[PDB]
C-alpha cells in the first residue's frame, strides 16, 4: 500500500523480446533482444531466474524471483498492470492467513 | 470514494483469471474455488459469456451460483477468464458507479 521498493527485488524486462542467457563465470547476464532493441540485464550470479534460453518475455514480466518494484512496473507496463499486481500481492497475504475479503475493497 | 452513479457509461473491464501459473509446476491449475469467489462474487460481467450450453448476458450481477457455474465451465475447458466491471476501470470521478461496483456484499 505504500508502493515501496523491495529489498530482494526481482528484475523485470522493460521491452518485449526473446531471452538469451550469456554466462562466462563470475558474472551472469540476461539479454532481452528484439528487432529494435538488445538490452542486457547483468544479474548477481547467485540470483535465480525464471526464463529459459529462448523464452519470449513481454514488457514488465519478471526475469528473477523476488518482489516487483511497483514503480519499475509502472514505467514498463503501465498503471493497470501495477493495480492488478498490488491487488494480487496484497490478496496473497490475507489468503495465507485464512482471511477472505473481496477483491473490490 | 462513494457510489455516486448508477452507471458511468464505460465499456472497460478487467479479466479475472480462473487459472494460476507456478514455475516448476508445468501447465496451469484451477484457482482455488474461494479465491475465484473473492474475484467474481457480485461483480458485473462486461461482456457476454457463453459456455456449457448456456449464456451469461452482459450486465448480469454474478451470483455465487453463477460463479460455481463459471467454475464448472472452467474445468470443462470452456472458459479461462471472465470479463468483469471493476472499480479499477470505473470512470466515476471521486467514487464508483453502481455497476462498476458489484453487490452490496
Ligand atoms: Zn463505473
Amino acid at each position: 500500500f505504500e508502493a515501496r521498493r523491495p529489498k530482494a527485488k526481482a528484475v523485470i524486462s522493460e521491452i518485449d523480446g526473446v531471452v538469451r542467457i550469456e554466462e562466462g563465470e563470475d558474472r551472469l547476464s540476461v539479454f532481452v533482444e528484439s528487432e529494435g532493441f538488445s538490452k542486457e540485464y547483468k544479474l548477481p550470479k547467485d540470483a535465480r531466474l525464471l526464463v529459459k534460453d529462448g523464452d519470449y518475455v513481454e514488457a514488465g514480466q519478471p526475469l528473477t524471483r523476488g518482489a516487483i518494484d511497483p514503480h519499475q512496473l509502472l514505467e514498463a507496463k503501465g498503471p493497470e498492470a501495477v493495480e492488478r499486481y498490488l491487488v494480487d500481492e496484497i490478496q496473497k497475504v490475507y489468503r495465507a492467513q485464512g482471511v477472505k475479503l473481496h477483491d473490490k475493497h | 470514494i462513494v457510489v455516486r452513479e448508477a452507471d458511468c457509461g464505460t465499456t472497460n473491464y478487467i479479466s479475472v483469471p480462473l487459472f494460476q501459473m507456478d514455475e516448476v509446476t508445468r501447465t496451469l491449475r484451477l484457482r482455488k474455488r474461494s479465491d475465484i469467489e473473492s474475484g467474481l462474487y457480485g461483480r458485473v460481467l462486461a461482456r457476454e459469456v457463453e459456455a456449457l450450453g448456456r449464456r451469461l448476458e452482459e450486465g448480469r450481477y454474478l451470483s455465487l451460483e453463477d460463479v460455481h457455474f463459471l467454475i464448472k465451465a472452467a474445468e470443462a475447458g470452456e472458459v479461462r477468464e471472465v470479463p468483469v466491471r471493476s472499480p479499477l476501470t470505473c470512470q466515476t470521478r471521486y467514487g464508483v458507479c453502481q455497476k462498476c461496483y458489484g453487490y452490496d456484499l
